[PDB]
């Protein structure tokens, strides 16, 4: 009929061109209902102290705190060395590192060869 | 000089027996009356230092951080002074005693004119912070701060102490006219090589060079408001200071054995600017920041040029003011309410006006927005580093986009958006925190105005 | 363009190089060449402060509009006849530097046409 | 002045505004006439443009491929 | 002020393209139920409008007026 | 100046106006308590079209959540009301 | 299908008090108790700002050397210089071909 | 062109605040007569911008255009800029078209 | 917005979402109204050629298909109401609402002045710390030992009540607070 859509990770699949909202079975009909229960009891949750009049402050998210302890406090417990790790780690930590090094050097030995040689163009270089 | 080390030991008294409803305005006022007092060494000669007797000397690279310290005293007694209410009478003199011996114990460092003196008061500085952190932090992790902080500390200060009774026995002296009138050049030995590192590493740690950073977010973060304002203007500043004085005698090793530590200190750079690009907590962020900016600095200790001195001292001092003023806006949020996470409380631009164009400017001045002094110092070393080598301006120049990125990043996120609706507690700005951040603010301004005197000796 | 269609398309090495420019000595096909004629010194466009690019042999007309915009300041429309001069004296200058492209370009042309009969002449 | 919305008419207008824009109109479309009543060389060209396979080759100076 | 709407009744697709449009439908037997809603977009001051070339020659009469008034005075101006 | 301050009148007078220019609806049947689909033998495509047509004469659009559940013309003119803070 | 009856009833309450609280959001006719030249503009936005930049330029940047540095003015063939009263000569015999 | 374009702005303007802050020129119907200053100052400054002879963009524009033809440059560029030039009278067209011409397509509340 | 939501749509509200949003974009597609009309009524009457159809698997299938066809047909800039969710004016007045819980932070001299402004407030906070209990235990009767089920609230059942969970709904800023 029409060429097709290609989702990707940046550009996702829309709901409605996703097959798994077309085929429903009441397993599924449940698991929306279950979902929707957890949801709405949230929701009463927050609304309860929301709307008190007695309340003072700012109400407390477990979810925000978990989120935050989780991205910031429990990774190092949870590390451990792997292949992928210790990889991935001499990778990130040390190779810019030399690669830096690599460049700037050669860079540099480059300029101070044509200095010693004898033509850089140094007229007017007078701060430095 | 000793017109300025008195009075401070004369606070010590004056506090210990005021009553007790009036030890923050005695300690205030006569706080400020000593910064007016130490402004006077502002009037440094153009070829050698002020020498006023055997043991204290001046020039002007001491001078300007004499007058932070000596400014950043008050502003942090009267950022202390809102959470510590309930404190009891003896343990708020307890605290003021705390800041009052921080402060002369700078006062004698920047000053000191033999490098055993110098190091032994360096050292002494790690007490009273440690004590601070520890006792008036306010979560569980004050105590992992503190170690980490004094073990970070120690473990690179030892061997320098260990090189430098070394160099007094083989030279004779450890004056610093002495050592720099007399100086020789380093030969190219493994034993010069790990004298360099001795008396090196100390400083790089105190800066802290990326990879030796670590104590620094745990301790900027688990601090009082205080400890944070000291740790982050003045005492990130001792290894700028003992850097730039003891170079005289390590060259010409220098030449190649900071290519290193440049280069920790240049993509280093960039990693942590990325980090606050992804931080979740304000303070992790602004010390982050902190970090980076330091990491500039050390690169413009290490080529050593007079244009990099000049920035290094200008960067100093630039971000000794920004990074105070913006630890204490991110205080303000948190005693509203009790929480360091920044998507928490958004929207304060609406309920917070004045805060709102406060944290704007120290937004502004934080990534170098000429004709701030945060810009002068940063162009410098720039310029600096591009006689060095040409490219270093891609890492220079990724580094000014990502510093912009993530302050107009916090800045939005603070300050713009909508209210969060449950958080009813938000009450309107003090007098006091507004007059902070003013007396935070006016000197960075008044300073671009006659930057001469935040310039160095090199000028 | 037409130029631009024979060179990219045709023979280029039967057409002018633009930028290498003249080929031919300027005396090959003249018995008689005279210098070209200017008429301000360069003490005259040096005080007028003319510009770089504006000193060419036509600069006296320019002097001389600067002058008449100069002197009739509030009356911006008093300058029509120095004005149309200048663009005249360009003009022909353009004229010329569009003749010497032509000259070129022929004598290339004779040069080769030249160059194949006596290389057919050498066939026999 | 006070204008009333009308509720799917054509929306009350002004005198004033209509000449002025008719003004403004004219203004514009008579100085475009007049500009190149008096200075159509602007637009048509001034000088005349040579065509260089007309010119002789006497006055180009090149000899009748003779040497 | 207090404007009241004007009468629904007099909103008539005849003569507009909404004719057009309704006998096309029904040339396939389909209807337009909402033609009448549309109707007022070209009834009124809305019935007419200019065309493009005749948009950008908005104030040519009075312009040329002038612009013939003005050669002919500078052309008899040269009657010294 | 800015569009006036629109009224419940005003609301009430318009949607009955887009109501009665409806093909589907015979004018004098139609009132504001009139059921779309018993007092008028509509179906759900109708109403879909009659909360466009209410959409575009009213400058704004209604989500398909809320919109799906007006069926009388007071209903319609009580959640235009409340969207714009209409009291009066 | 529309409202269920709670629905609607609830939406009908809110919508009461709604009301009546957009009615009290008005104000009174009393409400902001309040408690208890032609040409100056040009004078004081113009006038006295000129006076001060001609003093500091006439008196102190003008002290200096070079602070204050103007292009050399155009000199033409036939016009008279000032100070020195003399005159430049014609530019040479214009060969008049138009 | 900071005159004619700053002036092409506020014209937009004018029409935006006009027709209940819509922007979108689909909802914008026969305004030619309905704005008459709007569209008389819309049509001038569209026909300078395109380089109408003898209007402000005529003497930049046209001159520009001139020298570009009379220079030793890139041939693509010399092609882009021409088809440039062709596509600002293209929306141009655009914007008059659907704004100024035809019939309302704007909400009744006029 | 104002309705709690469902755990699914059923097939008549997904068919006329999917109506909705092609006659949304059909009319984006033709911006004039006459040529809209008529290409209105086509699809009105495309979408009526299927509606008696009794077989779910083929009419879901067909939807299926209408969808596909409608995200390659859709318009890349379709019209969006300036206060929609992705039009202009967006969240324009967003930055204008304040809550009204920082009108008890104002100064004395600043509620010197509405003094019967401050006067209904006082009444309306009133009112709200007699009818909070009352709102707590209607909502605690109503609701299953295994908590709610939807997110649907029940009105007030008694003369004297007021609808439970009330106070931030009624008092909602305003749409143009300023
Ligand atoms: C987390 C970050 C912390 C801070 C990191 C600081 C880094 C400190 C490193 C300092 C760099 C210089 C040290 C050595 C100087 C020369 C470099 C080396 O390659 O020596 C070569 C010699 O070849 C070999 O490399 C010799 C050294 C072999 C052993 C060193 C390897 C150590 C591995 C790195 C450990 C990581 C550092 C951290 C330790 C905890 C040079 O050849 P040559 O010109 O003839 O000798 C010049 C020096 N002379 C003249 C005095 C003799
Ligand atoms: C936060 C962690 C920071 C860690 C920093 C600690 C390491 C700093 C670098 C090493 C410092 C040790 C230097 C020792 C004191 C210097 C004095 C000196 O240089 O004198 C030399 C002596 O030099 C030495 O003996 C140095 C020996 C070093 C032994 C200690 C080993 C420590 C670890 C070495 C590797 C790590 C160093 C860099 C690590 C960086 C941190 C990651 C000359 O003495 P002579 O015997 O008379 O020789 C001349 C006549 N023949
Ligand atoms: O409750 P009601 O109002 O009576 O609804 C009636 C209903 C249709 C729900 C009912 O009769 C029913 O359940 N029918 C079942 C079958 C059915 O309706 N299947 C869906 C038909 S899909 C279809 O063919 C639509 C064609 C157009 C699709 C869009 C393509 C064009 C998009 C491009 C935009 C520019």
């Amino acid at each position: 009929s029409f060429p097709k859509y290609k989702p990707s990770r940046l550009a996702t699949l829309p709901a409605t061109l996703d097959p798994a909202e077309y085929d429903i079975s009441p397993e599924t009909r449940k698991a929306q209902a279950e979902r929707l229960a957890i949801r709405s009891r949230l929701k009463r949750e927050y609304l309860l102290q929301y709307n008190d009049p007695n309340r003072l402050g700012v109400i407390e998210d477990p979810a925000l705190i978990r989120w935050t302890y989780a991205r910031s406090a429990n990774i190092y417990p949870n590390f451990r060395p792997t292949p992928k790790t210790s990889l991935l780690g001499a990778l990130f930590g040390i190779g810019p590192l030399f690669f830096w090094y690599y460049v700037f050097k050669t860079d540099r030995d480059k300029k101070e060869k044509l200095i010693q040689e004898g033509k850089l163009d140094q007229t007017f270089n007078i701060s430095y | 000089m000793l017109k300025i080390i008195i009075p401070t030991t004369m606070l010590l008294p004056m506090t210990w027996m005021s009553k007790h409803n009036m030890i923050w305005i005695n300690a205030t006022v006569h706080s400020l009356l000593i910064s007016l007092i130490s402004l006077s060494l502002l009037n440094q000669l153009g070829e050698n230092s002020l020498n006023f007797s055997l043991t204290f000397f001046s020039d002007s690279l001491s001078a300007p951080l004499l007058v932070l310290t000596t400014w950043l005293l008050p502003l942090m007694l009267m950022a202390s002074q809102s959470h510590l209410s309930k404190e009891t009478t003896t343990r708020k003199k307890l605290y003021i005693t705390m800041l009052i011996l921080l402060q002369l114990f700078l006062i004698m460092t920047f000053t000191a004119t033999e490098l055993i003196l110098f190091y032994i008061l360096f050292e002494a500085t790690l007490v009273p912070t440690l004590i601070i952190i520890t006792r008036w932090g306010n979560q569980t992790e004050r105590l992992n701060a503190g170690l980490y902080f004094l073990f970070y500390t120690l473990a690179g200060s030892l061997p320098l102490l260990v090189a430098l009774v070394y160099i007094q026995n083989t030279t004779g002296s450890l004056n610093f006219l002495i050592i720099h009138y007399w100086s020789h050049p380093l030969s190219n030995s493994w034993s010069n090589i790990f004298m360099w590192l001795a008396c090196i590493m100390a400083f790089m740690v105190k800066m802290p060079l990326y990879g030796l950073h670590l104590w620094l977010p745990k301790a900027h973060v688990e601090a009082p408001i205080a400890g944070s304002m000291v740790l982050a203007a003045v005492l990130l500043k001792l290894g700028g200071y003992g850097m730039m004085r003891i170079t005289t005698i390590l060259n010409p090793l220098t030449n190649y054995m900071a290519y290193p530590f440049l280069m920790l200190s240049m993509w280093g750079m960039i990693m942590t600017s990325s980090i606050c690009l992804r931080q979740t907590d304000l303070k992790s962020l602004i010390a982050y920041s902190s970090v980076s900016h330091m990491a500039l600095v050390i690169v413009a200790i290490m080529i050593q040029t007079p244009w990099s001195f000049m920035g290094a001292t200008a960067l100093m001092i630039a971000h000794g003011l920004t990074s105070s003023m913006l630890f204490c806006l991110a205080n303000t949020n948190y005693e509203r309410v009790h929480s360091r996470t920044m998507i928490l409380a958004r929207g304060l631009q609406t309920l917070l006006p004045l805060m709102a164009t406060w944290w704007l400017v120290a937004s502004l001045t934080n990534l170098a927005l000429p004709p701030s002094i945060n810009l002068i110092g940063e162009l410098f070393i720039i310029t600096a580093s591009f006689s060095w080598s040409n490219i270093t301006i891609i890492l220079m120049g990724m580094n000014m986009m990502i510093t912009a990125l993530y302050s107009l990043y916090m800045l939005i996120t603070t300050q713009r958006g909508k209210y969060t609706h449950h958080i009813n507690n938000i009450k309107p700005s003090f007098t006091r925190e507004n007059a902070l951040m003013a007396l935070h603010i006016l000197p960075l301004l008044l300073l671009t105005l006659n930057p001469k005197m935040i310039l160095g000796p090199l000028y | 363009g037409a130029h631009l269609a024979r060179r990219y398309l045709g023979d280029a090495s039967k057409e002018p190089d633009p930028l290498r420019m003249p080929t031919f000595p300027p005396d090959y096909g003249f018995p008689e060449r005279k210098e070209r004629e200017m008429v301000a010194t360069q003490q005259e466009m040096n005080d007028a402060q003319l510009m770089l690019q504006q000193r060419d042999y036509c600069a006296h007309y320019l002097i001389q509009l600067l002058k008449c915009k100069r002197d009739s300041f509030p009356n911006f429309l008093a300058c029509k006849h120095e004005q149309h001069d200048w663009d005249y004296c360009e003009h022909l200058d353009y004229v010329k530097r569009m003749k010497e492209f032509e000259r070129e370009r022929r004598l290339l042309q004779r040069k080769k046409r030249r160059e194949q009969r006596e290389a057919e002449m050498a066939r026999g | 002045v006070h204008i009333e919305p009308r509720y799917r008419q054509f929306p009350q207008l002004t005198r004033s505004q209509l000449i002025q824009a008719e003004f403004f109109s004219a203004t514009m479309w008579f100085w475009i006439l007049w500009r190149f009543w008096h200075d159509s060389d602007a637009v048509l060209g001034h000088f005349p443009y040579p065509d260089p396979s007309q010119w002789t080759d006497e006055e180009l100076g090149i000899l009748p491929d003779d040497e | 002020s207090k404007m009241e709407l004007p009468d629904y009744k007099q909103w008539k697709i005849e003569g507009t393209p909404l004719e057009t449009v309704q006998e096309k439908l029904a040339a396939r037997g389909l209807r337009d139920p909402w033609g009448r809603n549309e109707a007022w977009r070209y009834s009124g001051g809305f019935a007419n409008n200019v065309s493009f070339v005749g948009a950008l020659l908005k104030g040519f009469k009075w312009g040329f007026a002038a612009f013939v008034v003005a050669v002919g005075a500078e052309y008899y101006l040269e009657s010294q | 100046s800015d569009a006036p301050p629109l009224t419940l009148e005003a609301i009430k007078d318009r949607v009955l106006y887009v109501l009665k220019l409806y093909d589907k609806i015979d004018p004098e049947k139609l009132s504001v308590n009139s059921h779309f689909m018993k007092d008028l033998g509509l179906d759900s495509l109708d109403q879909v079209e009659i909360i466009m047509a209410m959409e575009d004469e009213f400058g704004f659009e209604i989500p398909d959540i809320d919109a799906e559940k007006l069926m009388c013309p007071q209903e319609i003119v009580d959640y235009i009301a409340d969207k714009k803070d209409v009291y009066e | 299908s529309g409202y269920t009856p709670d629905e609607k009833l609830r939406l009908q309450q809110l919508r009461e008090l709604r009301r009546r609280w957009l009615k009290d959001q008005e104000l009174s006719p009393r409400e902001p108790v309040l408690p208890p030249r032609h040409s100056i503009f040009a004078v004081t936005h113009v006038l006295i700002p000129v006076w001060i930049i001609h003093y500091y330029l006439k008196y102190h940047v003008t002290a200096k050397p070079y602070t204050v540095v103007e292009r050399k003015p155009r000199i033409f063939p036939g016009d008279t210089i000032l100070e020195t009263g003399e005159v430049i000569p014609l530019m040479k015999e214009f060969p008049d071909q138009h | 062109h900071a005159f004619f374009k700053a002036m092409l702005f506020m014209c937009s303007g004018s029409i935006i605040h006009s027709l209940n802050d819509e922007q979108d020129i689909r909802k914008m119907g026969g305004l030619y007569k309905a704005m008459p200053f709007t569209t008389t100052a819309l049509i001038i400054g569209s026909l300078a911008l395109t380089g109408m002879p003898y209007l402000t963009g005529f003497y930049s524009k046209d001159l520009i255009i001139e020298a570009v033809n009379m220079s030793y440059t890139n041939a693509w560029a010399l092609l882009m800029t021409l088809i440039a030039t062709s596509l600002t009278a293209a929306y141009s067209t655009r914007i008059i078209f659907f704004a100024f011409l035809g019939k309302p397509r704007f909400p009744p509340l006029v | 917005a104002f309705s709690a939501p469902a755990a699914y749509l059923t097939h008549q509200q997904k068919v006329l979402r999917l109506y909705k949003r092609a006659l949304r974009h059909l009319e984006s597609w033709c911006v004039h109204r006459d040529k809209y009309r008529y290409f209105a009524c086509l699809m009105r009457a495309r979408f009526d050629e299927h509606k008696n159809e009794k077989d779910m698997v083929k009419a879901t299938q067909l939807l299926r298909q209408a969808e596909e066809e409608f995200w390659y047909g859709q318009h890349p800039q379709p019209y969006i109401f300036p206060e929609s969710p992705g039009g202009t004016s967006y969240e324009r007045y967003e930055c204008y609402k304040v809550p009204e819980w920082c009108l008890d932070d104002w100064h004395p001299s600043e509620k010197a002045m509405y003094p019967d402004y401050f006067a209904k407030r006082e009444q309306w906070k009133r009112l709200r710390r007699e009818s909070w209990e009352r709102e707590v235990k209607q909502l605690q009767e109503e609701t299953p030992p295994g908590g709610p089920r939807t997110e649907a609230l029940p009105p007030a059942r008694k003369e004297g009540d007021l609808p439970p969970l009330w106070w931030h709904i009624v008092t909602r800023p305003r749409e143009r607070p300023m």
